[PDB]
RNA sequence: UUGAUUUGGUGAGAGG
DNA sequence: CCCTGTCTGGCGTCCTCTCACCTATGA
DNA sequence: TCATATTATTACGCCAGACAGGG
């Protein structure tokens, strides 16, 4: 029907072509009758007749002459909705410049006429004059004029002289502004200057000057001359219940503009003096500016009472504009809403739906069914039948329900599992019965929740509800590989009580010929549900190629494990039920069933799990009592020993032996130790309290205490909650953030007294305030993420590359945190992984790594896999099917089409609620040493000291994988060496961080080069020891006579000649920095490893500051080019740093703020990506210095650290694709033979297809530079202005798109959700393939 | 039975062609923004297309759909939403010339 | 009856084209003129379409072959009725 | 050709 | 002229339910 | 009833982005 939406400026001829009549009078309506005004705002001739095909006043009351317009009516003759499309125009007496092009920041008329905003407004509000082609006088064109400047000029240049003001003058300036001429000038000005600031100031002005010439937008279209009025139907005038009309705000705005315009026409008729018509035109200017965007000028106008009234731009922008309130989200027919309840008899593809809601939602299907049978005739009869609800429409209703799915939806839908399609089962009742397992997907408890039902009307929508959105199809969460139909709380208690054991029961050690008579012995009353027993089970192992082989054997098991074996499908082994089956074990039971036997046995087995869990939890009778919370007998003596310890510490505090901070630290330490001891006392007293004999002496076992099974099963409860119900509830913290030294020694079974409950209320009010304010940032994070993603659709099958990121296991310094099988599960390898022995093709180079491949990776102990990542995908406008990976909720690769940006954005932002808002190296294991980034030297004693700061100390095992990693500073005492074998727990590293070592490479004698006591260094003989040290001063304390003196130590031989560095001809002089203290004095012979000086010195907003890419306040500074380094100017704002490369060109430098403790010396050579100071590091520096793969590893590690600290499983594909959407823009460095500009920022796919269709020719391409935009700056900088207008500020984006003449080749998800068509991702990707093919 | 509510077809608002909101007004459910993102997350392109064009806003689409349902033909004739043409007239009522291009 | 469409997804391996093929078929049965290739257990046209897909007798190629056969039948009908 | 007004907007409180 | 406080604008969660209250003037 | 047309409170918290000031 139509391609792209084009936006441009509105010419006065274009506004007269939209229009149907000039709106003169401001008179709205008659108000005493019902008729409007002829001819006012709500006219007849200008727009249309209120009534359909009627002259409002009187003629044509049938259907013959539609169109005639008599003189007595001055009325058109069409439809009732004809006025909604017709718009009027107000002939503004005095020109008024647009507020969107005068105050957009930056203003469109501000950087175009080369005039400051302040001066532009002055003249615009009749407060300053502006010259326009004066003539032969001493005045510029842009230069303004004041009353005094004009008065004198008026008497001076009375002849050829022009100096107007207001929009009129402004219009002229714009009108008489040779665009083309300015281009060359600006272009020549940019090529004839070197000023950095000017360059950017000139490139931003020429960009908007050449863009205006590229389109059909004129400079004189900025000023509004023929103001357009919105259709009445769109500014509706309806009365509320009563006798008055509740009028809209736009009618106030238009009525004021028309009142003022009529006054201004009458004053220009009457020839009023100058100051009267200046105030009149100024009031018209402010009235127009208030109509368009109210409140952007000084304080907004108001009708009733002090609240400002809502203008047109406030009908567009905001949370309640048209995008976010009526075009992205709509209210919807065939929909319903009610309170949910359980109904556990359901199968997990069906839900209960009440009869009253079912007869209301399915009224047209029932009408069609009733008309088909022949029971009635006309539609009315059917509506009377279902209004009466006779006895025959319920069979009609059960025949329209049967195979027709519905979309259930819980009201805060965060990820895609919050809309699932069921089949209805009709309910006597008024509450939606919802299958319990599905509740863990919706985050739906049953404490008063409500859900909405939606009906797929058409046939393609019924098939999408059955084939994509059915609840049997969503059994794996799309964020990872974990099953989302995990059995939640009652059913794991029923299983944990069923499959367990006790050391004596009915039927101990009897033998049973099958699981059927195991259940028969449980039901008849001859054995117990947990009584250990040899049974004969027949497990089917499918060891052949798709053939199930029976093996039958006698397992020593219990009765309950055989009864649960009657429900397990064929292929699973018996050892999946042989254990005790908590919650992690039943989750991996369903996961192994899904990986082996597929989907249909896993659906039917999930239902049979839920049924048998509910049934035996009912048979269990697992209550909770007051006696179940067993108080430790050792608890009171532990509290008295802690009270004796705080008594000892305070008796030392009365005598002043210890400090106050050490007292507070000792009290918090002994109460933490006593808390851990009380928790261990109660945990022994709960986990093994049952001690029952069997045929003789006693024997112990794990307890059948009720609260212990609710904790050990993982149903509801943890260690901390069961700790607070029996042991002491810790040391609660006051809202100051610091802890309180007197704990809450009473649990909940004993009574809390008053003060302890008040401290508890501190600790809990902080948590409720944190959740109720955290949810806003979590939701706004999901919004920013799905609007930066929004476009990215799997659109190929292979990009045809060999690049991809290097997935290693991540190791922080403790034991190996996340194994390689969690990171390289289901992601397609980049090059073929060599087997760790020698040069073998273990896996090929384009294989998906599912579980079988990952097990053959874990057997061979594969180091790290080079795997394909989304950020390395070469596909223009989308992601190919291999560089994404596995489907994650489907076992296979991602299909051609499935929108991965939206599921990724939802999977990152959905756990936003669970996240929070507000010496030396000791080895642990026993293995082999390896060093990386190492340049070292052996000292005199033997400990290998390091001459490199950035050395990584890895502990590699005997197999080949890397198990530990650490960072060792410059100059540390390593107890070990390279390639060595150590023992578990042996200290291998040592240093002093408070004393920066200035250790050497060679030996010799020490001379004090440029070290003079009195100006350079100072004499501070030590007080308490006597062994003095010449203390080196810094460059700020010494005066300007000797500030140029750099103290240093250079090593010589026994004669005095300079001992050179081994490898060069340069001596090894070390320039001493500020605040140093000389350790080894003059004449002392040195060696390696000996110092030459003493140098003394996060949750959810972290996720936001990583995706939005803020800078930290003190970033780590780096080096943009390798080579030698040196210092510069002495403290003029900053302290300089000059880097001269060995082979490369010199002139790069950087002025470091001198408040940082540096890392580099003067004789040190640096590299790109090498640190100069320490602290956090901004991602833009990673991108422009190290590489794209470096910054994607930086973001995925720095945000999986937050998601792992709070314990959420998210696969890394989602963070890699939001990282792709961050660094999608690029900047040009060398324009080459293309049509770009020098420092123009252009999107990367554009410049790559440009120089890839030019490089296939003879011409060599253009060399770009990638840039990392934060997510809101990157979604507002898009080549599709509806995508950047449905999101944040619409004023800025619509003026930028309007003055650029931008066009929206739709080509994404939200443009097609706005404009009302098929999404180009899902089922509609075939439709968009067809439409893109047929052009 | 103060929370149970359902709507097939009834009255709508004035300015927009979408259904009214609430229970005291016999109105339908606001299919908000995150539900649209959840349908985009699946492949529900046709479910979303009737969810924002036929069931909600487009007047020719919904009258043709009601007649198509009661004839026994589950098929939608979509058209363009009315609130987007309301957007075009509110943007166009500024000094902005927004259009709809070639066939 | 119908709980999962997994075999139909196996025989048309895209999971997004299953909806389109079964929608084309269920419109051939609903308005439609045509009668199903499979016994119906009082299932609706959705489940009868997907149930035809699972036994491997409807895909995109069979529907285009049948529509070419109907176009040739209409061509022969027009030619043998007029001339 | 067989019938009608809240949405608009504010404020306050509540549910998940 | 390159850092720099300082000022100005622009964000800040979805869905639902109940109730009340709505410009002054004026010959 | 039918045209006439706008004044005497302050009490967010970042976080970019643009601007006059000065070593
Ligand atoms: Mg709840
Ligand atoms: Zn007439
Ligand atoms: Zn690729």
């Amino acid at each position: 029907e139509f391609d792209a939406i084009k936006i441009a400026l509105a010419s006065p001829d274009m506004i007269r072509s939209w229009s149907f009549g000039e709106v003169k009078k401001p008179e709205t309506i008659n108000y005493r009758t019902f008729k409007p005004e002829r001819d006012g705002l709500f006219c007849a001739r200008i727009f249309g007749p209120v009534k359909d095909y009627e002259c409002l006043c009187g003629k044509y009351k049938r259907l013959k002459h539609r169109g005639v317009i008599c003189e007595k009516c001055g009325v058109e003759v069409t439809q009732t909705k004809v006025r909604r499309e017709r718009m009027g125009h107000i002939e503004l007496a005095s020109p008024t410049a647009h507020i969107w092009f005068l105050k957009s920041l930056p203003s469109r008329i501000g950087l175009l006429l080369d005039m400051p905003l302040r001066d532009i407004e002055r003249v615009l509000y009749f407060e300053s004059y502006v010259v326009i082609e004066g003539g032969m006088t001493n005045l510029e064109r842009q230069q303004i004029l004041t009353e005094e400047q004009y008065l004198d000029a008026l008497e001076e240049f009375g002849d050829e002289f022009d100096a107007k003001m207001g929009a009129e003058a402004i219009q002229a300036l714009l009108k008489s502004m040779d665009l083309e001429q300015e281009c060359e000038q600006l272009r020549e000005e940019l090529n004839e200057t070197n000023s950095e600031t000017k360059r950017k100031k000139l490139t931003k002005r020429i960009k908007l000057l050449e863009a205006f010439v590229q389109s059909g937008n004129k400079p004189e279209w900025m000023i509004l001359t023929v103001l357009p009025v919105l259709p009445p139907d769109l500014r509706p005038l309806v009365p509320l219940d009563g006798g008055r009309f509740a009028t809209s705000d736009l009618n106030d705005l238009y009525r004021r503009v028309i009142n003022r315009n009529n006054r201004l026409k009458r004053l220009l008729d009457l020839a009023a003096p100058d100051i009267i018509v200046r105030n009149e035109k100024r009031m018209l200017q402010e009235a127009v500016d208030a109509l368009l965007d109210n409140g952007r000028r000084g304080r907004a106008i108001t009708g009733s009472n002090k609240r400002p009234l809502k203008s047109l731009a406030d009908m567009i922008k905001g949370k309640q504009g048209r995008f976010r309130q009526n075009l992205l989200g709509k209210r919807v027919d065939y929909s319903g809403r009610s309170v949910i309840t359980v109904g556990p008899y359901l199968r997990l593809h069906q839900c209960g739906l009440p009869k009253k809601m079912a007869l209301e939602l399915f009224k047209p299907f029932i009408y069609g069914k009733l008309e088909l049978r022949g029971l009635a005739t006309t539609i009315k009869a059917a509506k009377k039948m279902v209004e009466r609800e006779e006895a025959v429409v319920w069979d009609i209703l059960d025949e329209v329900i049967r195979e027709h799915p519905v979309l259930l939806n819980r009201a805060p839908t965060l990820h895609r599992l919050g809309i699932q399609a069921f089949e209805p089962v009709l309910i006597e009742g008024k509450a939606i019965q919802l299958h319990p397992l599905v509740c863990a997907a919706y985050n739906a408890d049953f404490d008063g929740d409500q859900m909405a039902v939606h009906v797929p009307l058409t046939l393609e929508a019924q098939l999408e509800a059955r084939a994509l959105m059915m609840s049997t199809n969503n059994i794996l969460s799309p964020a990872n590989g974990e099953p989302i139909i995990v059995p939640s709380q009652d059913v794991v208690l029923g299983l944990y009580y069923m499959t367990r054991d006790c050391v004596n029961a009915k039927g101990e050690g009897m033998v049973l010929t099958g699981p059927k008579e195991a259940e028969r012995l449980y039901r008849s009353g001859l054995a117990s549900l947990h009584a250990r027993v040899k049974v004969r089970i027949t497990e089917y192992e499918k060891d052949a190629n798709g053939e199930l082989v029976a093996k039958t054997s006698l397992k020593d098991t219990t009765v309950g494990r055989a009864i649960l074996w009657m429900i397990v499908p064929k292929g699973l082994p018996y050892s999946i039920v042989n254990q005790a089956l908590g919650k992690k074990a039943i989750s991996k039971m369903l996961n192994t069933c899904y990986r082996i036997l597929g989907l249909k046995p896993t659906v039917i087995f999930a239902d049979q799990i839920m049924y048998t869990g509910f049934a035996y939890a009912a048979r269990s009778g697992a209550s909770v009592g007051i006696d179940d919370m067993v108080i430790p007998e050792k608890k009171h003596e532990i509290i008295s020993e802690a009270e004796a310890e705080v008594a000892e510490i305070q008796e030392q505090f009365q005598s002043g032996l210890v400090t106050a901070g050490e007292r507070y630290n000792k009290v918090i330490d002994i109460w933490a130790a006593a808390n851990d001891r009380v928790s261990k006392a109660m945990m022994d007293n709960l986990q093994t309290e049952t001690v029952i004999n069997r045929d003789g002496q006693e024997e112990k076992q794990v307890s059948f205490n009720s609260i212990y099974m609710m904790a050990d099963s993982g149903a509801r409860g943890s260690a901390a909650q069961i700790r607070q119900l029996a042991g002491m509830r810790g040391l609660m913290a006051k809202p100051d953030g610091s802890i309180i030294e007197t704990p809450i020694t009473a649990n909940f079974r004993e009574g809390l007294n008053v003060l302890q409950y008040f401290i508890s209320t501190h600790g809990a009010r902080k948590g409720l305030a944190d959740t109720a304010l955290k949810t806003a940032n979590s939701g706004y994070l999901t919004r920013r993420l799905v609007d930066v993603a929004q476009d990215l659709v799997v659109t190929e099958d292979d990009c045809g590359t060999h690049e991809g990121i290097m997935m290693t296991p991540v190791i922080e310094g403790g034991d190996v945190k996340e194994p390689l099988r969690d990171r390289v599960l289901g992601r397609v390898t980049a090059e073929d992984v060599l087997k760790p022995g020698t040069a073998d093709i273990l896996v090929p180079r384009n294989t998906l790594l599912h579980e079988q491949w990952c097990d053959l990776l874990e057997e061979n102990s594969v180091d790290a896999v080079k795997v394909r990542s989304v950020v390395s995908c070469d596909t223009d406008f989308g992601v190919c099917a291999h560089c994404y990976g596995r489907d994650l909720a489907r076992g296979h690769i991602i299909n051609k089409g499935e929108a991965i940006g939206v599921i990724a954005a939802q999977s990152i932002g959905e756990p936003g609620t669970q996240l929070t808002m507000r010496s030396s190296i000791q080895v642990k294991n026993k293995g082999s040493i390896k060093l990386s980034n190492v340049k070292s030297v052996v000292n005199s004693s033997g400990k290998l000291v390091i001459t490199s700061r950035n050395t990584e100390l890895k502990l590699i095992d005997e197999f080949g994988r890397t198990k530990e990693s650490y960072k060792v500073p410059y100059g540390a005492v390593l107890a070990k060496g390279d390639g060595e074998q150590v023992a578990g727990g042996e200290t291998v590293a040592n240093w002093d961080p408070h004393t920066m070592p200035v250790i050497t490479e060679v030996s010799g004698f020490v001379r004090f080069t440029d070290m003079i006591d009195g100006q350079t260094i100072t004499r501070q003989t030590d007080e308490l020891t006597g062994l003095s040290s010449l203390v080196v001063l810094d460059s700020a304390e010494r005066t300007a006579g000797g500030k140029d003196l750099r103290p240093a130590l250079k090593i010589v031989d026994a004669q005095g000649n300079d001992v050179l560095i081994p490898g060069t001809d340069m001596p090894a002089q070390y320039f001493l920095p500020g605040k140093a203290i000389v350790q080894l004095e003059d004449g002392v012979q040195i060696s390696s490893g000996d110092t030459l000086a003493r140098i003394p010195q996060g949750g959810l907003p972290r996720v936001a500051d990583l995706f939005e890419a803020r800078r930290p306040k003190e970033p780590a500074i780096l080096a943009e080019i390798s080579g030698i380094v040196s210092f510069g100017k002495e403290t003029k704002g900053k302290r300089r740093l000059v880097i001269t490369p060995v082979d490369g060109s010199d002139p790069y430098e950087e002025m470091i703020p001198k408040w940082r403790q540096l890392n580099v010396f003067e004789g040190e050579r640096v590299e790109r990506g090498d640190v100069i100071s320490d602290g956090p590091e901004a991602p833009h520096d990673i991108l422009r210095l190290r590489g794209v793969h470096a910054v994607t590893r930086y973001i995925v590690n720095e945000v999986q650290d937050v998601y792992r600290l709070q314990g959420v499983k998210i696969n890394d594909k989602h963070i890699e694709v939001i990282v792709r959407q961050m660094l999608r823009k690029a900047t040009i460095v060398n324009a080459g033979s293309s049509d770009f500009l020098e420092g123009e920022q252009v999107e990367y796919s554009r410049v790559k297809i440009a120089n890839r269709e030019l490089e296939a020719n003879g011409k060599v391409g253009a060399t770009y530079s990638r840039d990392l935009l934060g997510i809101t700056k990157a979604s507002l900088a898009t080549e599709s202005f509806i995508s950047a207008a449905s999101f944040q500020e619409t004023t800025r984006v619509l003026t930028e798109a309007a003055v650029a003449g931008k066009r929206d080749e739709l080509r994404g998800l939200k443009e097609n959700v706005i404009v009302g068509r098929l999404i180009p991702a899902g089922t509609g990707y075939a439709y968009h393939q067809d439409r893109m093919r047929r052009r | 039975d103060d929370k149970m509510h359902a709507r097939s077809t009834g009255s709508y608002s004035l300015v927009t062609q979408q259904p009214l909101g609430g229970k005291a007004q016999f109105g339908g459910q606001r299919f908000g923004e995150m539900e649209v993102w959840a349908l985009e997350a699946y492949g529900a392109a046709y479910t979303l297309q009737e969810m924002l064009t036929v069931k909600s806003d487009d007047v020719n689409g919904r009258t043709k759909m009601y007649k198509n349902i009661v004839d026994g033909n589950h098929q939608m004739e979509p058209g363009m939403p009315e609130s987007f043409n309301v957007l075009l007239k509110e943007i166009r009522s500024l000094g902005i010339n927004i259009e709809l291009e070639d066939e | 009856a119908r709980v999962t469409v997994q075999d139909a997804v196996e025989k048309i391996g895209n999971r997004f084209d299953l909806v389109l093929v079964a929608a084309r078929r269920a419109r051939q049965m609903q308005v439609g003129g045509k009668d199903p290739l499979v016994p119906e257990e009082n299932d609706k046209t959705t489940v009868i379409a997907l149930r035809e897909i699972e036994e491997g007798l409807i895909n995109n190629q069979i529907l285009d072959v049948r529509e070419r056969q109907e176009q040739q039948e209409q061509e022969a009908a027009e030619l043998q009725a007029v001339t």
